[PDB]
DNA sequence: AAAAAAAAAA
DNA sequence: ACACAAAATATCCAGATTGGGGACACGGTGATAAACATGGA
DNA sequence: TCCATGTTTATCACC
């Protein structure tokens, strides 16, 4: 009845998100073809992983867990204990086979594949690269003792680089079956987004918002640019949302909320839009999410 | 632009205010003879061993004193120096990037 | 093959069979210098004189100084025919050899100052010195 | 729990790190640039190095003793990782790559794990500029010398700089048996952090801290701009006053812990007035990481 | 047009350079630039990355002829700096 | 699929014609997002402001609202240009088209 | 083992 | 407060030298499924 | 109009 949707960014700082399966003596991380530009990604993937690892953080029940005690990469929770009854945010896990728990039909009546309610996008860089940046060595071998025996005397270099990058997200509203201690712990948790990379023990990037505009009327998604530049700081439809209630009204200004650094510069149009209704003008982004979820799902 | 070409116009009316001040500009007295072609030229070549005097003295001529130096010298000699010289405050910087490339047009010689 | 079975008649002289073969063959098929001539021609989309300047260099270098070799060389190339399969510093190594070292040599700075010849064309050749 | 993370940065000084070998006749140091300068020059492995270097002093059991005997750079190790049984490199018992077997998964359990809980990141300069030489030379013996070096006599020329730099760093952990004491001691030890980037005969430089922040040690990971202080002066009052705003009427705070420098001139009545909660102020750092680490510590 | 002039200008400068300095008499000054471009380039090498002010600064001090109404040249290369280092040290090859 | 989810919001939805058969500007021919409309037919618009009719054949582009305003406003057309949400041109449209 | 020139007005 | 005059010739570095030695990664895996068409009594 | 079935073989040519 109510959907939502919103695009944050971060801090600048160094790279994370270091793949590092080019060759032996590079570590490149994934790009994308930007205007003749290259620009760093980050998956999906990784933030899904993010928010599962928080929710077992917060104390809420779970279905999915990893070991990282096998040869390769495995994770035993998901699968293993579950009937898959009520997954984290109602995902209800699927895979196909000549049968699951007899179908999964007679002893749990759901649905064979699952349901997907939350919505993510690629993560984009805002500004481009210049090649190779860093150096680096490795160590001759364990030397004396005869354990680790690598024998490589290697010395080799990896990719760094400085981008501060935003991405979007979305959530519809007519899903509100157990919502209401459900969501709002993952929308708590949508403010920390701490550990969400491939490295930290050198990198320690953290995925701290910095603007938040997550607000439209209960319809569908208007697509207002949603990939925001927010030109390093600013934000380009300040132009498209003056026009609170006039005789265009081409701009619905009565739904919207606006993060920190989007306040703390003050003008007198910050001042214009304070006293245009709906603006909700805040200065600290955890408390904003705080008061959508109160205003979002018992409102 | 208009800059530039103004530049380059008023380098070479500094060269010949050079030329002026060492001898007379009458240059047929110059040419028309071997030993008057020779005499011309070694002239010109002393010429030119100041303004390598003045161009070693250039890569140390940034920022405030040897500045007002540069601007004692370059006898620019313009028609209307409003224009001239109001347009060279704006680009502190730059401008040395830019007369000393002028400066090597002090290079005639033989 | 497929390329040659309007626009259609002499297109073999170009044949652009780069973009599809290099990127299946990346990670499996990588396991040298039989395939190192073959990516020159795309690299463009001339060869003999930068082979006689490459080997001035070595030349020189072992004469100022005055059966493994064929495996160092093998792996020698791959560490930088990877990075240069990527880029799709560069005037540094050359800088070098050319001052190692004219109608043709008048043609190399037309030949060189394009971006794509300074992105990948100049940097194949000389690798196969050392 | 509680977790805390901090800043610092050093005294001014002329530095040098020759991590390029790009040729024989020169050294570089630049590393990283950002919008059009070239910046920083850290690598943040190496204050690890240092760590385990000042670990020895203390009193602390070690494993990677490093040796110099062989022509090829190389380390030596104890018997095996064990995170248990002593120090561990301060619970570094790391991966092993390799399918010799005979791990002591198989027989002590031990899972090939770390106990990390330790992060940081390459240190970044304030100052753009590195384009000055000193062109000295190295000579020929020839004097019936029973040893040659070169043969020949050569001119080069290395690369300084004169810039004072930051560092950030987070724990964000917790302790177990036998482990308070160790992370006292590496508190303890972070303090002086001398020797960095390898020895230098040539170019004395000192990591001493000056106007140290740690922020937010109580609750969880809510920091912002950890690069915050630069230009050399005060950045985090602002910071301070403009985000969790020391006033409890409209932006609520958190306990803070500030350096000495900052505080050894500054307004007078600023003290004073920036008592609404008490907050910390010290004069020196040491004393600062003392209270710091037997608060967090709980003991 | 632009990579044909600067060619024809590098050589001008390199000529008038070895002018300016002054059988296997011929091989050893031979010999003596094939250094004299190394110490050359290191002193060049210590210049901004852009090198659009180093170029500048590296000219003035090296010795000059002349390069033909000096006035079409120098505005050309405003518009489109940072590609004169890619030859500036080509030419003094062909000099031998 | 829902990760990486892709949307089509309607933008700069502009074409008309009059009461014929499909024809004109072949629906085609848009540059990389930098100015579409324009080497399409606005050219052509311009040469023929009286032989094709603008009249019925609204302005092109939501751009318009950001470069240009004013010059398309006047010297293109006295027909309803309007363009400030979708939303209404679609809804004024279909007015427009079930009343005749 | 190879070279290039003269000039202004309220 | 009037007039007159405001520099001239020689010279602008010479040699010797532009790095040397060792090393350029180690292992584990490289999809899994569902979606028929013709005959003889 | 309407009742029915089937598969079985491993691997190779360059400097």
């Amino acid at each position: 009845n109510l959907n939502l949707f919103a695009t944050i960014l971060t801090y600048p700082a160094p790279a994370s998100n270091y793949r590092g399966e080019s060759e032996e003596n590079r570590s490149v991380i994934q790009k994308i073809l930007k205007d003749g530009q290259k620009y760093a990604i980050i998956s999906p993937e990784s933030m899904r992983n993010a928010l599962r690892e928080m929710l077992i953080e917060l104390g809420q029940p779970n279905n999915r867990t990893r070991l990282h005690s096998e040869d390769q990469l495995a994770v035993e929770f998901k699968e293993y204990p579950n009937p898959d009854k009520f997954a984290d945010d109602f995902l209800f896990g699927y895979m196909v086979a000549q049968t699951n728990d007899a179908k999964e039909m007679k002893k749990l009546n759901r649905p064979a594949k699952r349901d997907s309610i939350f919505r993510c996008n690629m993560a984009v860089a805002v500004n481009p690269y210049k090649y190779d940046t860093v150096f680096y060595q490795s160590p001759l071998n364990a030397g004396d003792s005869a354990w680790k025996n690598s024998t490589s005397s290697a010395l080799l270099h990896r990719e760094v680089t400085h981008t501060a990058f935003q991405y979007p997200f979305a959530l519809a509203g007519k899903d509100c079956a157990a919502k209401p201690e459900w969501v709002k712990a993952l929308l708590q948790a949508i403010a920390e987004l701490n550990g969400v990379a491939g490295g930290h023990a050198r990198a320690y990037y953290e995925f701290a918002p910095r603007s938040v505009v997550a607000r439209l009327t209960p319809k569908l998604v208007a697509g207002y640019q949603t990939y925001g530049f927010d030109a390093e700081g600013n934000w380009l439809e300040l132009s498209r949302l003056t026009a609170t209630d006039s005789d265009n009204l081409d701009l619905p200004a009565n739904e919207f909320w606006l993060g920190g650094e989007l306040v703390r510069k003050m003008d007198q149009e910050q001042k214009a839009q304070l006293e245009a209704m709906g603006a909700h003008l805040y200065a600290n982004p955890e408390k904003l999410f705080a008061d959508l979820a109160d205003s979002f799902l018992g409102v | 632009r208009e800059y530039a070409e103004i530049v380059y116009k008023i380098a070479q009316g500094f060269v010949l205010s050079k030329l002026s001040s060492k001898h007379d500009l009458q240059w047929s007295k110059c040419k028309g003879n071997p030993k008057l072609e020779r005499e011309y030229n070694d002239k010109k070549e002393k010429v030119v061993n100041e303004a390598f005097l003045a161009i070693r003295s250039r890569t140390e001529k940034q920022a405030f004193i040897d500045y007002f130096v540069s601007t004692l010298y370059p006898h620019v000699r313009q028609d209307e120096f409003v224009d001239f010289a109001q347009k060279l405050f704006q680009d502190t910087d730059e401008i040395r990037s830019l007369t000393l490339l002028a400066l090597s047009s002090q290079y005639p010689i033989k | 093959l497929l390329n040659l079975v309007l626009a259609s008649q002499s297109w073999l002289k170009r044949h652009p069979w780069y973009g599809f073969g290099d990127l299946l063959s990346r990670i499996p098929q990588r396991w040298s210098y039989f395939s190192h001539d073959a990516r020159q021609l795309f690299t463009q989309k001339y060869a003999e004189i930068v082979y006689k300047i490459a080997q001035g260099f070595v030349l020189s270098k072992l004469s100022s100084k005055h059966p493994k070799l064929e495996r160092e060389y093998n792996d020698k190339k791959e560490k930088v025919v990877n990075e240069a399969f990527l880029a799709i510093e560069k005037q540094a190594f050359i800088d070098y050899f050319v001052s190692t070292l004219q109608d043709e040599f008048v043609d190399f700075a037309q030949k060189l100052f394009q971006d794509t010849d300074e992105i990948r064309s100049l940097t194949l050749l000389a690798l196969s010195s050392q």
